[PDB]
């Protein structure tokens, strides 16, 4: 899947 | 309970697909297979967002 890498919260 | 969240931060669509919305914006969880992607809805759009971009509501 291309679930993402969990970005960085602001 | 209702399968939604809220997002704590704003969220961007970094692919395309992913959910988009705001900070405030409930979003639908659709799909919490994911442990940091839950493909889910906010305000009539639907798609993957990052779990922690939003907070799980009910309780």
């Amino acid at each position: 899947r291309h679930y993402r890498p969990l970005p960085p919260l602001p | 309970g209702s399968t939604y969240v809220q997002a704590l931060f704003d969220f961007d669509p970094q692919e395309d697909g992913e959910l988009g919305f705001r900070r405030g914006d409930f979003i639908h969880v659709m799909d919490n297979s994911d442990p940091n992607w839950w493909k889910g809805a906010c305000h009539g759009q639907t798609g993957m967002f990052p779990r922690n971009y939003v907070t799980p509501v009910n309780r």
